């Protein structure tokens, strides 16, 4: 069992800034191997025998170390190299897979686009309802929700749901989902979605008007 | 092309067993060996084993942490790779990958480069239920990018299938990872198009449960 840790845990870049990310093992091994995972693929090679840099891999990219203590550098950030990168050996059976790190990057901040829809039809026929509310593309990730309903805010039944740095705009997204019993909604009438950034000193909200 | 495609994947009732399939394509499979790997939600990479080469007499070393319930094979008649699964827990839940590893020649280049899109495996005797799926319509058009959505809730297992216009809608689509709450799923689905597409082009949202086979498009309803 060679067991490899790899640190950082987590860490965001700003563009062309350094990065260095480390496979560290129990025992030596002779070969440092790398890959890097993006949200909802498969792992790609990327550095592989240590050092030989894999397939469509940036110059930028470089893999080093030796015995129980080796390295993966970004010479300067790039925003295409965010990723979860996972080190390790092929040395001595059996073959093991680093800790990961989670590399985000560093962009502009942006206030995210909150939204909320109220329990349509279907489900308010099928005996359900529940208000559903994105809060759309922002960064950083950090952000607090809080629902409201005829003043007083929501903590039963509140599940949210976050997602990792978008590939095509590097930025976060959340979903808060408010359920509730048909017959009980009907006993408020405004639910609002109140958002927590650093883009807004005050807490963005939306909301609706219950009706028949 | 070489190609890797795991089956198999499936929920399984705990302590059971499950088969992990992965069709081959592109590539002399008896020259290559093959890992599997396999990911749990949220987590590291856990290599589980692999299998040699003909050359290699197709002898099979596996992970300590599965040594003894998990058996690697393949049948060389049409290319594909298996896994064994016995006494399956719930930390075996997770997604399978195949993984083409060395090979009869010096591609080290190569090696463990290529690998399929992974199957997911849920350890559960937990019920299996087809979601409900609804449209997050709004209320009060503005907005140059007015956002829709779509609430898939109570299915189970993972995973679902959820694109736009069957699948012409990718750009702008926001599926979020689904939620468990008592033993369930829940997730939603947020596009942000123009009023031009909708509500005019019409916008709709097909949703897919593999496991429970259940394919629905909820069409998004102005209102
Ligand atoms: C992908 C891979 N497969 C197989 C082996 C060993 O195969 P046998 O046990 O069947 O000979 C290694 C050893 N990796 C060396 C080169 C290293 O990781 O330093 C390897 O990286």
């Amino acid at each position: 069992d060679i067991e490899l840790t790899q640190s950082p845990a987590i860490m965001a870049a700003s563009p062309g800034e350094k990065v260095t990310i480390t496979c560290s093992a129990t025992s030596g091994v002779n070969y440092m191997h790398w890959f890097q995972q993006k949200p909802g693929t498969s792992p790609k090679l990327w550095i592989y025998s240590t050092s030989n840099l894999a397939s469509a891999v940036p110059a930028r990219f470089s893999g080093s170390g030796s015995g129980t203590s080796y390295s993966l550098t970004i010479s300067r950030m790039e925003a295409e190299d965010a990723a979860t990168y996972y080190c390790q050996q092929r040395s001595t059976y059996p073959f093991t897979f680093g800790g990961g790190t989670k590399l985000e990057l560093k962009r502009a901040d942006a206030a995210p686009t909150v939204s909320i829809f109220p329990p349509s039809s279907e489900q308010l026929t099928s005996g359900g309802a529940s208000v559903v509310c994105f809060l759309n593309n922002f960064y950083p990730k950090d952000i607090n929700v809080k629902w409201k309903i005829d003043g007083s805010e929501r903590q039963n039944g509140v599940l949210n749901s976050w997602t990792d740095q978008d590939s095509k705009d590097s930025t976060y997204s959340m979903s808060s989902t408010l359920t509730l019993t048909k017959d009980e909604y009907e006993r408020h009438n405004s639910y609002t979605c109140e958002a927590t950034h650093k883009t807004s000193t005050s807490p963005i909200v939306k909301s609706f008007n219950r009706n028949e | 092309e070489v190609k890797l495609q795991e089956s198999g994947g499936g929920l399984v009732q705990p302590g059971h067993s499950l088969r992990l399939s992965c069709a081959t394509s592109g590539f002399t499979f008896t020259d290559y060996y093959m890992s599997w790997v396999r990911q749990p939600p949220g987590k590291a990479l856990e290599w589980l084993g692999l299998i040699r080469n003909k050359a290699n007499g197709y002898t099979k070393e596996y992970s300590a942490s599965v040594k003894g319930r998990f058996t690697i094979s393949r049948d060389n008649s049409q290319s594909i790779l298996y896994l064994q699964m016995n006494a399956l827990r719930a930390e075996d839940s997770a997604t399978y990958y195949c993984v083409r590893d060395k090979g009869s020649y010096g591609n080290y280049e190569a090696w463990f480069a290529y690998w399929g899109q992974g199957t997911t495996v849920t350890v559960s005797s937990a019920k299996t239920t087809p979601p409900s799926v609804y449209p997050l319509a709004p209320g009060s058009q503005t907005n140059s990018m007015v956002t829709l959505g779509c609430l898939v809730k109570g299915y189970f297992p993972e995973p679902v299938t959820v694109t736009w216009n069957s699948g012409s809608l990718s750009s702008g689509v926001h599926t979020f990872p689904a939620v468990l709450q008592s033993d369930l799923y829940t997730l939603s689905s947020s596009v942000t198009v123009p009023s031009s597409p909708r509500p005019s082009e019409t916008v709709t949202c097909n949703v897919a449960h593999p496991a429970s086979s259940t394919k629905v498009d909820k069409k998004i309803v102005p209102r």
